[PDB]
Order: structure tokens, then sequence, then C-alpha cells
């Protein structure tokens, strides 16, 4: 209610005590703020990192010292640019360069020539992603000056059962020859030599119509199969088609593994199959294709 | 004296209210900073599995099958190591390499010269439970890298922005080049077309004469608050276009637009909000005027094919 | 002007200055806190109410006159 005009001198001298105090605190606050700004300049930590160790291939790298699987940069001797890959390094010190992977169906494999040439999908440090490295890369790797390579095919059903098929002298040719697939011989494996053909009984030429050694790569937009029609298209994928296949790892990913002829408007057997192991109406749950210098495959 | 002495008391009561009020707002702020300091004892994280397909830049990648907009790895030139970048493969026929992106204020842009040289921010982040980072983070690729990409060959620049009301306009530059560091990353643009307003080449629409001219960025040099290379030729340390907390840009005297300005929430901001009263902040005068901070701002480049 | 009536003129401006200074600190802190979003585990969700600052300012410009 308006007090003595004699208090004003203390009251006035009071608002000053809480004024300078305020400015004081504000200064320390700003300091505190400077410190906060410092703890906020960095970017989020990316779990996925790439190792520095490089080489002509995973083996070359593994030998150099790398000991764990993970993404790496390799550059085969004749390659222009270097390119990222997924290396698998076991205890024995074998660097496997993986170029094909299936495990969930998240990645569509109904791609064209270019994409199959360049590669698609994602690379992951924990080999938990699906992909196709790219015909050109695979080619470069498998045809390094005087280095016999070996291809291992690992399968796995919807029951935790795995199998492997190995091929010695694995090779993939240049685009001039449509990335022709070739190998010297089936180097063994409980998975079964599906690349040699398989007799179904539908025709007397089955074996002939389903062999893969020597077959050129095909995609819907680039027919190179031994069929008057289009294998890659019908199955909706990219692969070394004959007429059409006995072993087909880039097939449609049928969840459950078990599919039938009543799965398409044509009854095609366009799944992830490998005749020697399971029936043609069983699409694998996992699929991995890796290579490594033959002179290392035990 | 008599009644004027009545202001004094009612006056003391006022200030008393404020000084004790602020002293509390301070208390609030202090509390707030201590909390954020604790959340910073640990970082944010990402898991960006790298796509297989790669190339010299986004254009080559899309021509190689990369059709989805996400983070890619590119090796512009064989001398330098491959680096992550975000590729816009949908906007106007895709093949756009993002070199600058603003959208939420998650990243600080008021950095020194070195960081604008190397790059900073977050390129990409993981989208709704996915092993690949399909959304772009806020970032500046880094002067060196931008200089190299634009020189590789004829490069066009696409600038996109959005206001806090959902509106969108674009700024296109048929020709865009940024020189190397020795040349202070001097910028050159041309062949405009768009709806955002040609602020880089012409200058602020609101200005006239030498004023609308001294706000022209084309031909300017790059400056950061710790490295003056602007149009202001004087010794007055108080006239520099880039002050603390301000971003690095191609400042003149001083700007028509600043994609690298402070991220003010809401859009409109005033002189008593700005650290220096100067108007830093994601501006593009030719469309929203002088004191408006965009909600989204991005800079994308693509090899120019006539 | 008497001594006391002159010590007030000083404060009025002082607070007006400290108000602007706080208004600024407020925005600065908001911007910086948000910029921790891209570096730290999380960012303190907040919202500044410039309104109170906008009121205390006028409320003070009037009493100064
Ligand atoms: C340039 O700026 C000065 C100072 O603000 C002003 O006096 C002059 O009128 C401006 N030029 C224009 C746009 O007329
Ligand atoms: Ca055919
Ligand atoms: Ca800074
Ligand atoms: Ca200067």
């Amino acid at each position: 209610y308006e007090a003595s005009i004699l208090t004003h001198d203390s009251s006035i001298r009071y608002l000053q005590e809480i004024y300078n105090s305020n400015n004081q605190k504000i200064v320390n606050l700003k300091e505190k703020v400077a410190q906060l700004e410092a703890q906020c300049q960095e970017p989020c930590k990316d779990t996925v990192q790439i190792h520095d160790i490089t080489g002509k291939d995973c083996q070359d790298i593994a030998n150099k010292g790398a000991k764990q699987s993970g993404l790496y940069f390799i550059k085969p001797l004749k390659a222009n640019q270097q390119f990222l890959v997924y290396c698998e390094i076991d205890g024995s010190g074998n660097g496997w360069t993986v170029f094909q992977k299936r495990l969930d169906g998240s990645v569509d494999f109904k791609k064209n020539w270019i994409q199959y040439k360049e590669g698609f999908g994602h690379l992951s440090p924990t080999g938990t992603t699906e992909f196709w490295l790219g015909n050109e890369k695979i080619h470069l790797i498998s045809t390094q000056s005087a280095i016999p390579y070996a291809l291992r095919v690992e399968l796995e059903d919807w029951n935790g059962r795995t199998s492997t098929a190995d091929y010695a002298m694995f090779k993939v040719g240049p685009e001039a020859d449509k990335y022709r697939l070739t190998y010297a011989y089936f180097a063994g494996g409980d998975a079964g030599d599906a690349f040699d053909g398989f007799d179904f009984g539908d025709d007397p030429s089955d074996k002939f119509f389903t062999s893969h050694n020597g077959m050129q790569f095909s995609t819907w937009d680039n027919d190179n199969d031994k069929f008057e029609g289009n294998c890659a298209e019908q199955d909706g994928s990219g692969w070394w088609m004959n007429k059409c296949h006995a072993g087909h790892l880039n097939g449609v990913y049928y969840q459950g593994g078990t599919y039938s002829k009543a799965s398409t408007p044509n009854g095609y057997d366009n799944g992830i199959i490998w005749a020697t192991w399971k029936t043609r109406w069983y699409s694998m749950k996992k699929t991995t294709m890796k290579i490594i210098p033959f002179n290392r495959l035990t | 004296d008599e009644t004027v002495n009545s202001n004094i008391p009612t006056n003391l009561r006022v200030l008393r209210s404020i000084l004790e009020n602020l002293r509390s707002k301070i208390q609030k702020l202090e509390s707030d900073v201590s909390a954020q300091m604790e959340y910073c004892r640990t970082p944010c994280t990402v898991s960006c599995n790298i796509p297989v397909v790669s190339g010299k830049e986004c254009e080559e990648i899309i021509r190689k099958g990369g059709e989805t907009s996400e983070m890619y790895l590119i090796q512009p030139d064989s001398s330098v190591k491959p680096y992550r970048v975000y590729c816009d493969m949908n906007t106007e026929n895709g093949g756009w390499t993002v070199i600058q992106n603003r959208q939420d204020g998650s990243v600080d842009f008021g950095r020194k010269w070195d960081p604008y040289k190397q790059g900073f921010g977050n390129v990409a982040t993981n989208t709704d439970g996915k092993n690949y980072c399909g959304l772009p983070g806020e970032y500046w690729l880094g002067n060196d890298k931008i200089s190299q990409l634009t020189r590789m060959g004829p490069t066009e620049l696409l600038i996109e922005m959005e206001d806090w009301k959902g509106d969108k306009v674009k700024a296109h530059y048929g020709g865009f080049t940024v020189q190397n560091e020795a040349n202070k990353y001097q910028i050159s643009v041309n062949k405009y077309r768009g709806t955002a307003g040609n602020a880089l080449m012409d200058g602020a629409s609101q200005l006239m004469g030498e004023n609308r001219t001294m706000t022209i960025h084309n031909g300017m040099f790059f400056s950061t608050y710790d490295r003056d290379n602007d149009g202001w030729l004087t010794s007055d340390p108080r006239k520099q276009c880039s002050k603390e907390a301000g971003g690095g840009w191609w400042y003149n005297r001083c700007h028509a637009a600043n994609p690298n300005g402070r991220y003010y929430w809401g859009g409109q901001y005033t002189w008593d909000m700005a650290k220096h009263g100067t108007d830093d902040g994601v501006v593009w005068m030719n469309w929203k005027g002088s004191w408006y901070s965009m909600r989204k701002m991005s800079m994308k480049i693509r090899p120019f094919f006539p | 002007v008497i001594e006391k009536v002159q010590h007030i003129q000083l404060l009025q401006k002082n607070v007006r200055a400290q108000l602007v200074d706080m208004k600024r600190l407020e925005v600065d802190i908001d911007i910086k806190i948000r910029s921790c979003r891209g570096s730290c585990s999380r960012a303190l969700a907040r919202e500044v109410d410039l309104k109170d600052y906008e009121d205390q300012q006028k409320q003070l410009e009037q009493v100064i006159a």
C-alpha cells in the first residue's frame, strides 16, 4: 500500500542485489552452454564400419592379418575401381568372398541385366543381409591372373539342416560372353551336384535341359538361355539358365520353403531350389554363394 | 515528490516481479542444460548397411539400377576413398547427390572453417525398422568434396525449401561450380529457373540498387565465423557477415539467402532472439523475406546433360 | 532528478537489457539443445514460451514512462 519513502533506499539497493546476481548466474549458464555445444558436434555412431585392410580378394586380405568377417574394400589386379565386399574369415584363416546371399526375402531378385551386372541388395558386417555382388565383380575376382578359384554353395532348410556343394576352378566370364559360368568339376558336397543336371521324368532330356556348367547368364531383358522361350523371365530372376534349371539360388523366396504348382498363373517352379538336395517344390530358407582360391580349399 | 513519488513504489513492485521472475527462468534453463548434458554421456546411433551398387555419384548409380532413395557409397575419383552420401532417386528423375540438408535442427551448422571443409552432420538414418538407412539426416558434405564433384564436369544445382505452413518452392541452377580451397571455394552459378527466387545470382528482391547487389552470392567466397572471406572490406570486427554460431556460406554484404543458417523453430524470428540481432537462420529473402527460417532446406547436384 | 529517482532510471534500462539478453539465451539454449539430437542418445523435449518474455517487456516499457 506504498510504504515509507525511507525504505526506498534499501529496497532500491535490493533489486540491484538480485539484478547482478541474475547476470552472474547467466554468465555461468552461458559457460555451461558452451560445454553443452561441445558435447553435440559429433555424428551418431554408425554400427556398420569398414576395415582399412585391403587386397585383391578376401584371401589376400585374410592372409594380411584380418581375422573377422566384415565389409572390406578389395581390388582384383585387373579391376579399375576398388569395390566393397563381404569377407568371411574362419579360424583356419580362409578369406571367402561372398557374392550371393538369401535368408529372408527382403531383397527382390527380379532384376534386369544391368542390375545383375552391377549388383544389388545390401552388405552388412554381420552377413545378415541379402545381395548379389554383381556379375562384373564376380568375373573380375574369379579370373585373376593364374589363380584357380573355388565356389562353395551353402544351403539351409526350414529345419536348421545345412548342406554344401563345392565346385573347383569356378569361373565367370566377361560381358562379351554373357558372364558364362564354368568350372572344372564338382568338388564334392552333401548338397549334391545340382549343376550337372537332374532327371525329373517330365522329359527324356531333363539332364540335358538342366545342366549349368557352360551356361551363360540370363535376365528377362537379355535372353541367353537354351530355351526357345525366356527362362529368366518366367522364373523372374537372373541366372545361368539352360531349359531351365536344376539348381536355382536366385529364385522367388517362398516363406515356409514349401510351395506348389498352384503358386503361380503358370505353375512355374521359380523358387530357391537345388534338385540334388530337396525337391523342386522346396525353396531354401537360406542361400549363400562364396568363392576362394582353390589352392586353399583343403 | 507528492504523487510522482507514487510511481516509485509501484515501480519497485514491477521490477521486483521481473528480476525475481527471470532469476527463476534461469533456474529453469539451468535445469534443462544439466539434463541434456546427461543425455550426452551416450550418443545417438545408426546401422546403415551399405548398398551393393556404387559409382562416381548418384547419377551413375541410378543409371546402374540404384532406384531407391537412400544412403549410398560413392567414389567420385579413384584417388580419394569412397564415402557415404544420400541419393535422391525420385525427385525430378532422380540421380541427385545431396550435399546439404536441413529439416529438423538436429545438427549444428554454426561451425568453423575446418568442419565445413571436411563435412559434418548425419548423412542418413534408419527408417521404420529396416537394416538400411532410407532417410537423410541433416548435413554438409564438406567443401573439398563439393568442389571435387562440381568440377568433375558440368553440374546443375537444385535447391529445395519448405515453410512452416507446408508450402514448397525450388531454386534451380543449370550451371554450378565451386572451386577448391586455395581459391576459397569460390562459387559460380548460372541458368536459373524456379519459384523460390533467384537469390544467389540477383540478390534480395526487397532491396534496390547497390543494396540488391551486395546481397549477390554468385562469385562470392566462402566464410565461417573464424575465417572472413566476405564482401565486407573493413577493419571493423563487427561488420563480418559470419559471427559466432553463424554458419559457413558464400557471404557478400551480406546475403540474400543462407541455407546454412540457424534452425529457428516456428519460422518467424526477431532481432532480440538472434545472438547478434543480425539475422542468421535458414533464409531465402526472395520468397519468405528477411526474418523467416525455413523448416526444410536442401541442396542437390547432378551431372548436367543438355 | 534526485539520487533515488536516478538509480531507478538505471535499473529500468538494465532489466530491459537483461530481458532481451534472457530472451536470447532462451532461444540459443533451445537451438543448441535441439542440435544435440543428432549427437546424443536423445534430446530434451521442450518448448519455449516467448510470450511471457513479450509481456514482461511491455509491462516494463510502460512503467518506465
Ligand atoms: C541500403 O542500405 C542503407 C542503410 O540501411 C539505406 O539507407 C539505403 O536506402 C539502402 N538502399 C536501398 C535499397 O535503397
Ligand atoms: Ca530363349
Ligand atoms: Ca559451433
Ligand atoms: Ca571482411
